[PDB]
RNA sequence: GAGUCUGCGGCGCGCG
C-alpha cells in the first residue's frame, strides 16, 4: 500500500533481556498515543497472569512463627523471601509444581539450590534464602501456581500437607509500566503523536509477551459489545 | 530527570500542559524552557503527576515525597462489637456482655 | 472549575472602541504582549478569540486543550451572548441536570462569581 | 494473626496527622508519576 | 458456554432517538470500565469524522465584528448560529462544499433557504441563520467541510474570498460523552466494576453507530503494533 | 420442648 495506509504505525522493539522492553509506534493521529498507552497500561499491571509461591512446608516446622536451629532468619522472614521467587514455566500442563529443596550444615541456602523440574524455571537464582550455620536441617516443599492478582493466604488456605503453612500469592510478573508521547514530524502536519511504553518485568515473562497478552485482553473486551439487550 | 534525559526521552504533552497551568498560576517563572521550568517547579517540592485511572495529567503540579507513617495499635475497641441477644445484670436487668 | 484567571496588561487595553484594536491587540496576543485574560474592559483578546455557538461547543475545545475552564470566553445561550468561563457554563449543566428544571436552575444560581 | 493494614486501621504521621483508611486503591489507577512509579497513600490537603 | 465465557458482559442498550444513548456492560474484572470508557470516550469526541462551517463571506461585510442594515443579529451572531448548523454529505468526492444562499426583504432566514446541493444533506432545516426586516440584503457564501475533532479558527484560516472570515470548526457529530463504573455484584466476589457510558449525538449518527465507530477505530490501532523494526 | 449463671464499685490510661 502506499499514501495512508502505508503511512502506517511503525512498530519497533529494543529489548535487553527479559526484564526490559521499549516499544515505540507511530505515527499516531491526535492524542491517540495516550488512548493505546493507557489502557494498556492498566492491563499490563493487573490482568497479566503469573506465578507465586502459594505455600511451603518446612519439615520439622509447625507454624508461620517458628525459628529453626542452626538458620538465622525465622520462618516468617523465610517465606517471605520465597514471595520474592520468580519462577517461570513453559505450558498450561503445569498448573501446580512443587519445587523441592533440602541443605544441610555451613552453607547459604539459595534458589537454584532447589533440585531443577523439566518443564519449569527458576530466573531468581541467587535470592537468598537461609544462612545454615551447623547441624542446619532445612527440608521444605515449596508449592507453585499459575493464577492472576493478589491472593492473601488467607482467601486460598492451601494445604498439601497438613502442617504446611500458605503464603501470599503475588501474581504479577510486571513491576512497572510507563509511556511517552512525544511529537513526530509528518512533512505536512506537525500535530503527531508518537507512543513510546517501557515495560519491565520480573523475567516470568517478557516484556513482548506481556504486551501481546494485553493488547489481547483488550480486543477480547471490545468484543463484549456484541449481543444488545 | 537526569536519568530521563539519557534513557532516551524528553517532556510530555502532559508534562507541558501542566506547565502553562502552571505558569499562569505563577509556580514558574515564564519564558524559561520546560527542562529548566520543571527544576524549578520540582523545587518548589511538587512535580507532575498523572491520573492512572485515566492516564491525564492532574492540572497543576502536586506535591510528593517520603513521608514516615505509623499504624496504630488496633484495641478490642476497633474490632467492632455488636449485639443481638445476650447476658443480663443480675440486680438491674439491664443487658451485659 | 468556576474561577477567572486574569494574567498581563502592559500594551493598551481599550478594545471597547477601535477595530484596529481588535486586530492589533489580537496580534498582539498571538505574539506575547497581550494574555487571553487582560484587564480590557469589554473583552479581552481571550472573548474575541473564540465564540462557542451550543453549550457543549465550549466544553469539546477545552477537552481538546484550546480552553482552560477556568479561561474567559464568549457562549450563546437560550437566548443570550454571555460572556462566562467554560467552568461556570459547566457548573450550570451539571445543575440543570440535577434537576431537569433546567430554566428553574438558571434562575436560583449565580454563575457571576 | 496477620493484620493486613485494612480500611478499618488507622495510621498517622509524627506531626499530628492522625487518619482511618477509606479505600484500598489498585496499583492500577491511583495516582502516577512520570516514571511508572506509582504513590503508596494520598492524604487531602485540607487536614493541613 | 456456561462457567467463565458465559459469564460475559452483558451488553444493555437504552437509545431514545439518534441522540441519546445509554450502554450499559458488565461484570468486568477490576477496574476495567475505567480502562474502557475513557479510551472509548476520548475517541467518540475526537475521530468521529464529521461536517462544520469552516469559512463564511457576507457580500458587503470584510470583518467579523460588522452588523449588516435590516438584519436584527450581527455578523457575530450569525457565524454563530452557523455553527450550529449541521450537514451530511453522503460521499468522499465532497471533500469540501459551499452552501450558496442570498435573501432580501421582510422574511426570516432559515437554514432551509440554502439552495440545495446534489449530494449534500442539511439535517438543520429550522435553524436561525437571521431576521430580516426591509431592505434587508443577506447574500453569503459558507463553506462545508469534512474534518475530525475541534479546529480554531485562526488554526486553518480559510481564504475563499479574500474578505471571509474563517470559523471555528465543531466537526464531532457527538456532543458529550459519560461514562459511570458502579460497583455490582457477582455471587462469589464484590469487586467488580460496571461500566455504563452516555453519548449524545447532534443527529447526524446515532449513540450506537458512533460507539461501533469508535471500538473500531481502537482495534484498528491494536492491530499497528503487528511489524516490529 | 434448651436455659443458667456470671460480669460490681472504684481506680489508671488512651480514642473521638
Amino acid at each position: 500500500m502506499l499514501d495512508s495506509k502505508l503511512k502506517a504505525p511503525v512498530f519497533t522493539v529494543r529489548t535487553q533481556g527479559r526484564e526490559y522492553g521499549e516499544f515505540v509506534l507511530e505515527p499516531l493521529e491526535r492524542g491517540f498515543g495516550v488512548t493505546l498507552g493507557n489502557p494498556l497500561r492498566r492491563i499490563l499491571l493487573s490482568s497479566i497472569p503469573g506465578t507465586a509461591v502459594t505455600s511451603v512446608y518446612i519439615e520439622d516446622v509447625l507454624h508461620e512463627f517458628s525459628t529453626i536451629p542452626g538458620v538465622k532468619e525465622d520462618v516468617v522472614e523465610i517465606i517471605l523471601n520465597l514471595k520474592e521467587l520468580v519462577v517461570r514455566f513453559l505450558n498450561p500442563s503445569l498448573q501446580t509444581v512443587t519445587l523441592l529443596l533440602k541443605a544441610e550444615g555451613p552453607k547459604e541456602v539459595k534458589a537454584r539450590d532447589f533440585l531443577p523440574v523439566a518443564d519449569v524455571e527458576i530466573m531468581n537464582p541467587d535470592l537468598h534464602i537461609a544462612t545454615l550455620e551447623e547441624g542446619g536441617r532445612l527440608n521444605m516443599e515449596v508449592r507453585v501456581d499459575r493464577g492472576v492478582g493478589y491472593v492473601p493466604a488467607e482467601k486460598h488456605g492451601i494445604k498439601d500437607r497438613i502442617n504446611a503453612i500458605p503464603v501470599d500469592a503475588v501474581f504479577s510478573p510486571v513491576r512497572r509500566v510507563a509511556f511517552q508521547v512525544e511529537d513526530t514530524r509528518l512533512g505536512q502536519r506537525t500535530d503527531l503523536d508518537k507512543l513510546t511504553l517501557r515495560i519491565w518485568t520480573d523475567g516470568s515473562v517478557t516484556p513482548l509477551e506481556a504486551l501481546n497478552q494485553a493488547v489481547e485482553i483488550l480486543r477480547e473486551h471490545l468484543t463484549y459489545f456484541s449481543n444488545p439487550q | 530527570f537526569g536519568k530521563r534525559k539519557g534513557e532516551g526521552f524528553g517532556v510530555d504533552k502532559r508534562e507541558v500542559e501542566v506547565l502553562r497551568r502552571a505558569e499562569k498560576l505563577g509556580l514558574v517563572t515564564p519564558g524559561k524552557t520546560p527542562e529548566e521550568q520543571l527544576k524549578e517547579l520540582f523545587l518548589q517540592g511538587k512535580v507532575v503527576l498523572y491520573d492512572g485511572r485515566t492516564g491525564e495529567p492532574i492540572e497543576g503540579p502536586i506535591v510528593v515525597g517520603q513521608m514516615f507513617i505509623m499504624k496504630l495499635y488496633h484495641m478490642v475497641e476497633d474490632k467492632m462489637h455488636a449485639r443481638s441477644t445476650g447476658p443480663y445484670s443480675l440486680i438491674t436487668q439491664q443487658p451485659l456482655g | 472549575i468556576t474561577q477567572v484567571r486574569k494574567e498581563k496588561k502592559g500594551a493598551g487595553l481599550e478594545f471597547a472602541t477601535p477595530e484596529e484594536a481588535l486586530a492589533a491587540h489580537e496580534r498582539g496576543e498571538v505574539a506575547l504582549n497581550a494574555p487571553i485574560k487582560v484587564a480590557g474592559r469589554e473583552t479581552s483578546v481571550g472573548r474575541l478569540k473564540y465564540v462557542f455557538a451550543n453549550p457543549d461547543e465550549a466544553l469539546l475545545a477545552v477537552a481538546h486543550g484550546i480552553v482552560d475552564l477556568q479561561d474567559v470566553v464568549t457562549v450563546r445561550y437560550m437566548g443570550k451572548r454571555l460572556e462566562t468561563s467554560p467552568g461556570r457554563i459547566l457548573f450550570a449543566r451539571i445543575v440543570a441536570e440535577a434537576v431537569e428544571d433546567e430554566k428553574v436552575a438558571w434562575e436560583l444560581i449565580q454563575l457571576d462569581v | 494473626q496477620k493484620r493486613k493494614l485494612q480500611v478499618g486501621d488507622k495510621l498517622a504521621n509524627r506531626h499530628g496527622n492522625k487518619g482511618v483508611v477509606a479505600k484500598i486503591l489498585p496499583v492500577e489507577d491511583m495516582p502516577h508519576l512520570p516514571d511508572g512509579t506509582p504513590v503508596d497513600v494520598i492524604l487531602n490537603p485540607l487536614g493541613v
